[PDB]
């Protein structure tokens, strides 16, 4: 776990320079090392970022579109963070990680 | 929007500088120095440096000459090596 807003492996260009100084909706999330599960997350907005992956299935549940998802991933992000249905917007924080 | 985000002459000689960077809460794997006359046509030198140190001397200038200077940092992940947005400055001798 964690929670922090996951940190986990790194990668995604050192976590967007570790979200470039933060701003709009922060970001995290991670993944990817030999595998982690799969992965993903980003975030940023104004200031640039983006991201994405999630992905799933296979019984493990997951998200990131597909019609809402589920089954762990923090309730995913927290219901997107309260909206932000594709992305664009949402998230609400995280970042911290080394920072 | 670089990594190393700041770069900077601590000291220098007619021939010779001392260059300081701030470097990242991330692992840097490894850093590129690079370095030539901002003339243009003057070929670039450049060197590596370990990903745990942020100072490097850069010698054999010549004196009054107005050079570039550009640490660039590379991140290893997932079996890819890449690199981040450079940080550069000119300096005269
Ligand atoms: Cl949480």
């Amino acid at each position: 776990x964690x929670x922090x807003x996951x940190x986990g492996x790194x990668x995604x260009x050192x976590x967007x320079x570790x979200x470039x100084x933060g701003x709009x909706g922060x970001x995290x999330x991670x993944x990817x090392x030999x595998x982690x599960g799969x992965x993903x997350x980003x975030x940023x907005x104004x200031g640039x970022x983006x991201x994405x992956x999630x992905x799933x299935x296979x019984x493990g549940x997951x998200x990131x579109x597909x019609x809402x998802x589920x089954x762990x991933x923090x309730x995913x992000x927290x219901x997107x963070x309260x909206x932000x249905x594709g992305x664009x917007x949402x998230x609400x924080x995280x970042x911290x990680x080394x920072x | 929007s670089s990594v190393p985000t700041k770069l900077e002459v601590v000291a220098a000689t007619p021939t010779s500088l001392l260059i300081s960077w701030d470097a990242p809460a991330v692992t840097v794997d490894h850093y590129v120095i690079t370095y030539g006359e901002t003339g243009g046509n003057s070929p670039v030198q450049e060197f590596t440096v370990p990903g745990s140190k942020s100072t490097a001397t850069i010698s054999g200038l010549k004196p009054g000459v107005d050079y570039t200077i550009t640490v660039y940092a590379s991140d290893y992940y997932d079996g890819e090596i890449s690199w981040y947005s450079p940080i550069s400055i000119n300096y005269r001798t």
